[PDB]
């Protein structure tokens, strides 16, 4: 996540291995059983799209729901492009080019073009969003399992 | 071998004068032509009285929008969207026209004149003429932009062709 340093400075914090085996456990004991989805939403708190990838990638096995979930994520990455099409032209000085879906995502973007959008005034709240759709996939496994 | 092109520049209106641009047909042929033939109006559309919406001082001059005129338009001579031709030439200074694009191989109308030394668009965007004469009305151009690229008064294409 984005946080503080003890000199008053914004800093990343790689995720805290103890948040994610909490994670990993919650998808293993409850497999999916509804229980989850606020479990994810407590342990993503500040997340980075880089974070909750990371989170993501520890769940074991579960194939099936991982992949219903992925689904998800691409659907819902393919709507935000279809509603945030890209001005022509170069970017100018001290700007980043609007995310896409991917950038979103973390898959074609930065740990560093994340923190970006997230901290610039007006925010781009990438990490926020990305959440949303995960909890959208999570929705439809809980759904699906329970 | 290569064409050159004129741009009448008005301010709201107002004469302010001209720039000519040498295309390099030469080492891209597809993004000369669509700018040349948008530039005669030979297509029966064109340049012709549209505005330079984005000017960002010390970075460029963007133009070409002439079916929105603020970016979000642009036509192509092709039909469609043109692929990037290639990126043989560079960002090198102020003059350089390029290529505004709305990502990889989405060629339109749209364009812009390089104020200054950009070589990290290398690669992004098709650099395809060079201003010959006229620096002078680029450089009074650039005095009406602002970061992020809102104009104080109207930058138009007052006239254009083939010279």
């Amino acid at each position: 996540p984005i946080v503080q340093n003890l000199q008053g400075q914004m800093v990343h914090q790689a995720i805290s291995p103890r948040t994610l085996n909490a994670w990993v456990k919650v998808v293993e004991e409850k497999a999916f059983s509804p229980e989850v989805i606020p479990m994810f939403s407590a342990l993503s708190e500040g997340a980075t799209p880089q974070d909750l990838n990371t989170m993501l990638n520890t769940v074991g096995g579960h194939q099936a729901a991982m992949q219903m979930l992925k689904e998800t994520i691409n659907e819902e990455a393919a709507e935000w492009d279809r509603l945030h099409p890209v001005h022509a032209g170069p970017i100018a000085p001290g700007q980043m080019r609007e995310p896409r879906g991917s950038d979103i995502a973390g898959t074609t973007s930065t740990l560093q073009e994340q923190i970006g959008w997230m901290t610039h005034n007006p925010p781009i709240p990438v990490g926020e969003i990305y959440k949303r759709w995960i909890i959208l996939g999570l929705n439809k496994i809980v759904r699906m399992y329970s | 071998v290569n064409p050159t092109v004129f741009f009448d520049i008005a301010v709201d209106g107002e004469p302010l004068g001209r720039v000519s641009f040498e295309l390099f047909a030469d080492k891209v042929p597809k993004t000369a032509e669509n700018f040349r033939a948008l530039s005669t109006g030979e297509k029966g559309f064109g340049y012709k009285g549209s505005c330079f919406h984005r000017i960002i001082p010390g970075f460029m001059c963007q133009g070409g929008d002439f079916t929105h005129h603020n970016g979000t338009g642009g036509k192509s001579i092709y039909g469609e969207k043109f692929e990037d031709e290639n990126f043989i030439l560079k960002h090198t200074g102020p003059g350089i026209l390029s290529m505004a694009n709305a990502g990889p191989n989405t060629n339109g109308s749209q364009f812009f004149i390089c104020t200054a030394k950009t070589e990290w668009l290398d690669g992004k965007h098709v650099v395809f003429g060079k201003v010959k004469e006229g620096m002078n009305i680029v450089e009074a151009m650039k005095r009406f932009g602002s970061r992020n690229g809102k104009t104080s008064k109207k930058i138009t294409i007052a006239d254009c062709g083939q010279l």
